[PDB]
């Protein structure tokens, strides 16, 4: 039986964060991943 | 007319072509 090798799925993590100076909640981009992997 | 996994990633530009476009 053939088959596909696809590698597994990985990429950066930035965070959206306003200013500290206004508040300390960040929300994370997970770039170039379905919301499925996380 | 105008036509891997190594870490490679491309990110996508912010002003997607439709906003462009208008
Ligand atoms: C930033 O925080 C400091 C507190 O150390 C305060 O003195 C300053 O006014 C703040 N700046 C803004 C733009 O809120
Ligand atoms: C994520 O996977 C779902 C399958 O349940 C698919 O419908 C969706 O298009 C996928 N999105 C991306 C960005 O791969």
């Amino acid at each position: 039986e053939i088959l596909d090798i696809t590698p597994c799925s990985f990429g950066g993590v930035s965070v959206i964060t306003p200013g500290t100076n206004t508040s300390n909640q960040v929300a994370v981009l997970y770039q170039d991943v379905n919301c499925t992997e996380v | 007319k105008v036509t891997k996994f190594n870490g490679l990633t491309v990110l996508p530009p912010l002003l997607t072509d439709e906003m462009i476009a208008q």
